[PDB]
């Protein structure tokens, strides 16, 4: 009953700050990598 | 809400205190004849309504049975 409402507190305490998140897949991953072709030097010319 | 027992509930703070002052002077006002009627006519909505139920307190009073 009391308990329980510490229960509930805790796993709505986590679940927020764990959808205050970005989304994190492999497009992300791309997508930091595309940050390093950008700079890249030409030297083959 | 994070405690999440009740919404908007009626605490005693300080700002009911000019709320309580400022309606302790109009009490003492005439009421126009329009405050009248609409308290007239919530007497007998409030006779003729068909909630045939109690305060939710003593319909837990009830379960008591004393001797």
């Amino acid at each position: 009953p009391m308990i329980n409402n510490a229960i509930r507190s805790f796993l709505t305490a986590w679940d927020d700050i764990r959808i205050l998140s970005p989304d994190v897949s492999s497009k992300s991953l791309s997508a930091y990598l595309d940050s390093a072709v950008a700079n890249g030097p030409e030297l083959i010319i | 809400s994070s405690l999440s027992l009740n919404v908007g509930s009626r605490v005693p703070s300080l700002f009911d205190v000019p709320g309580k002052w400022v309606a302790a002077g109009r009490d003492a006002e005439k009421p126009p004849p329009s405050s009248v009627e609409d308290m007239f006519t919530s007497l007998n909505r409030c006779i003729r309504r068909p909630t045939h139920s109690f305060s939710r307190l003593l319909e837990l009073y009830l379960r008591v049975h004393v001797a």
